[PDB]
């Protein structure tokens, strides 16, 4: 009866070139942690703690410098009130992985001074499953609040498998089960990163070109939960991404696998196009919830241009 | 029985290159972080290059970066060293190390080295290679007595020095050998004896010096 | 950098402390008993011992400081130690702490030797002092042609401390040409040192016997 929509197309530079962003929001504000590691003769490792400003990135902190790992690790950021908790994992090739995890933990309550110690997380429940990077926040179970390392199954039970601390990153001694009935046999997943909102989990993943997949899962028992398939299908699209907001889902698209075009639906009725042709595609679009009305929709054009779509979405009936 | 062979040293050409080689075997090679740890005349270790399980990562000391590579075959269970434009700042004694991880932590490359190669020595000198000259040291008297070998005026090190065709062993000493002012090495061997195996014992030193090719044998006889 | 003290000193059946620090991460100690020769890795990855290293070994860390402690120590322990660590993104060694552990004094039995015929005719002549299995392994040569003291024209040289009685044996040598040689008649060697009440002096002249 009342539906409002506002997009704003916007422009932030960035003199690092990172192989990889991942977007946060803390205190109402953008920031990315840009993992460098380009290959030359003096190119160095880095992993820059990012804030936009203006239209620009501005480094803060490189957090690798103050850890002992020699190449990339998976990163896990999880965010809570004021709260910053970064972990720089080291990513053992499956064939050479030890009993034990070793990461460098990252805690901060300003989002500008970090403290910074080395962990290991012993005799280790994910030894068996393949990891993947992403930004979280803290997931509600019973009365108690759990940051989350999720892995899944390289190809019979437990295809997917998370680690949780409730400590705030310090211990990774829970074992969060994922119960999802229509895990497949000769089929690959990637890329598997929890969704929370509104103390629901749920999972974007790849599955295999690689097809994104949406589950749901309900909380079953004790620290168990059962997941099923979110159909997102649209003909002649292909599903890239998904948000909440205004308690709805928000869903981007592909025109095609090479994104020339980008597609954003509301609640499957309302539709935004988003057309790279303003300066070269969508490719990697992806959304950053910044409240229950307002998110970002964000890809990079080209080499340090960031297109960053702001959205406003809300029925006031 | 983890053993690292190391190859490829000795005599250098100032300018030249060299190309160190660590033949490993004993344990899954593919497995752990390598590399290559130099000691330096009257100096500590220095670690020259480190390379990954899996060969995607490398480090270099400041002394090498810019001439140096380091790489390995997994399949061959070698690791390599090569070390372009060398300086007589290069001339030490090197040693390939085992690390007991993967070299996913700086640390792993010279805080976790759990095997140790026995060494090769690479002399970074455009002076000629010269067989040494072995003179006798004759047995003064008490219930034991001393002979020796003085292996003189050689270039470079090392020289192998036995008794007897390794047959006597226990009481023997080879001293390091000094480098004189003329830039040959000088060294001794002796070994103590009873005073009276003295003339009917024959006692010979076998020196083998492998940079000249110099095999010779010594009988060092009293009077 | 990596720092460790210079030397460390304990006399047998003590427990020995070898401090290493600058890194927040994982220590390696490293024993040398000569140089050139291969170090033998003690302990690794702060607190790990090789199976065929004494008991007497252990590894410790504590915030950016890694400690080697033996217990009992032994005459055999005398070496120098190196510690192995990541040092700001670097791999890195420290300087070495050469420990010393005291065994009973021996004092050095000295022997001397005159150059060879075959040496003497080539041009040059050698004589060499031995002084052969003493601790400690501190001692002074001190080279006399016809009770004149040489100075400048000799060289030393000490083998590694042996593992079965943790002696040395030290081996100078004196350097004259074959004129020179011929000059003089009285060839001495004069051994100072710890366990001796007076300085040793093995003697020839030359011709004789
Ligand atoms: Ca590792
Ligand atoms: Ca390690």
């Amino acid at each position: 009866r009342h539906v409002f929509i506002r997009t704003e197309l916007s422009f932030i530079k960035n003199n690092v070139p990172c192989i990889r962003d991942m977007f946060f929001i803390y205190k109402r504000e953008l920031y990315n942690i840009c993992l460098d590691d380009l290959k030359g003769e003096e190119d160095e490792t880095h992993i820059y703690v990012q804030k936009k400003v203006k239209d620009s990135w501005i480094t803060l902190n490189d957090l690798f410098k103050e850890t002992d790992l020699t190449g990339r690790p998976h990163i896990f950021a999880y965010v809570d009130v004021e709260e910053i908790i970064i972990l720089l994992c080291e990513d053992e090739e499956f064939s050479n992985r030890k009993k034990d995890m070793t990461c460098h933990r990252f805690y901060s309550n300003d989002g500008k001074e970090y403290n910074n110690a080395e962990i290991t997380i012993s005799d280790y429940i994910l030894k068996d499953k393949l990891l993947s990077s992403y930004v979280s926040l803290p997931l509600k179970i019973e009365n108690r609040e759990y940051f989350l390392i999720c892995g899944v199954s390289p190809y019979k039970k437990d295809d997917i498998l998370c680690m949780a601390s409730h400590d705030k990153g310090e211990t990774w001694g829970t074992k969060i089960v994922i119960k999802y009935d229509n895990y497949k046999l000769g089929v690959q997943y990637f890329f598997l990163r929890p969704y929370i909102s509104k103390n629901d989990l749920s999972f974007h993943f790849y599955v295999g070109v690689k097809n994104v997949n949406f589950i749901e899962c309900t909380h079953e028992k004790d620290l168990e939960f059962v997941c099923s398939n979110r159909d997102f299908l649209k003909d002649n699209k292909v599903l890239q991404d998904v948000s909440t907001l205004n308690d709805e889902y928000i869903v981007s698209y592909g025109n095609d696998n090479n994104f020339a075009e980008c597609y954003i639906f509301f609640n499957n009725e309302n539709s935004i196009l988003i057309k790279p042709e303003k300066y070269a595609g969508c490719y990697g679009g992806t959304f950053v919830k910044i409240d229950e009305n307002r998110a970002l929709f964000i890809y990079s054009s080209s080499q340090g241009i960031y297109n960053i779509h702001t959205i406003y979405y809300a029925n006031y009936e | 029985a983890v053993t690292l062979d190391e190859s490829g040293g000795g005599l250098q050409t100032p300018g030249g290159a060299l190309s160190l080689v660590c033949k490993a075997s004993g344990f899954d090679f593919s497995s752990y972080a390598m590399g290559w740890v130099r000691q330096a005349p009257g100096k500590g270790l220095e670690y020259v290059a480190g390379i990954r399980n899996d060969g995607s990562f490398t480090l270099y000391t400041p002394a090498v970066k810019g001439r140096a590579t380091i790489s390995r075959d997994n399949g061959q269970s070698t690791v390599r060293l090569q070390l372009n434009n060398l300086r007589a700042e290069d001339t030490a004694t090197y040693f390939c190390t085992k690390s007991a991880d993967d070299g996913g932590h700086y640390s792993d490359f010279s805080g976790e080295i759990d095997a140790w190669g026995h060494g090769t020595e690479v002399i970074v000198s455009s002076a000629s290679t010269k067989g040494p000259s072995v003179f006798p040291l004759a047995p003064t008297s008490g219930g034991t007595a001393a002979l020796g070998c003085l292996v003189k005026d050689y270039f470079p090190e090392p020289v192998t020095v036995s008794w007897n065709s390794g047959a006597l062993t226990s009481g023997v000493h080879t001293f390091p050998a000094v480098l004189q002012s003329s830039g040959l090495y000088s060294l001794s061997s002796v070994v103590t004896v009873p005073s009276s195996s003295l003339g009917t014992q024959t006692y010979i030193c076998n020196v083998n010096h492998k940079p000249s090719n110099t095999k010779v044998d010594k009988k060092v006889e009293p009077k | 950098a990596l720092t460790q003290p210079s030397s460390v000193s304990a006399n047998p059946g003590e427990t020995v402390k070898i401090t290493c620090s600058g890194s927040t991460y994982n220590y390696g100690w490293y024993q040398q008993k000569s140089p050139g020769s291969a170090p033998v890795t003690v302990i690794y990855y702060n607190d790990k011992r090789p199976s065929d290293i004494p008991s007497r070994f252990s590894g410790s860390k504590s915030g950016s400081t890694g400690t080697l402690t033996i217990t009992g120590v032994q005459a055999e322990d005398e070496a120098v130690y190196y510690c192995g660590n990541s040092d700001s993104r670097n791999v890195a060694f420290g300087a070495g702490t050469t420990l010393t552990v005291l065994r009973t004094v021996a004092a050095p039995s000295v022997f001397i030797f005159p150059p060879s015929d075959e040496q003497l005719k080539s041009g040059t002549a050698s004589v060499v002092c031995l002084l052969n299995n003493f601790y400690p392994r501190e001692a002074k040569v001190q080279w006399k042609v016809d009770n004149a003291l040489q100075s400048g024209n000799s060289q030393e040289s000490v083998t590694e401390q042996d593992s079965k009685d943790s002696t040395y044996s030290l081996s100078s040598t004196l350097t004259l040409s074959k004129a020179d040689y011929e000059k003089h008649k009285v060839y001495a060697c004069e051994v100072t040192h710890q366990g001796l009440s007076s300085p040793v002096t093995k003697s020839f002249n030359r011709g004789e016997c």
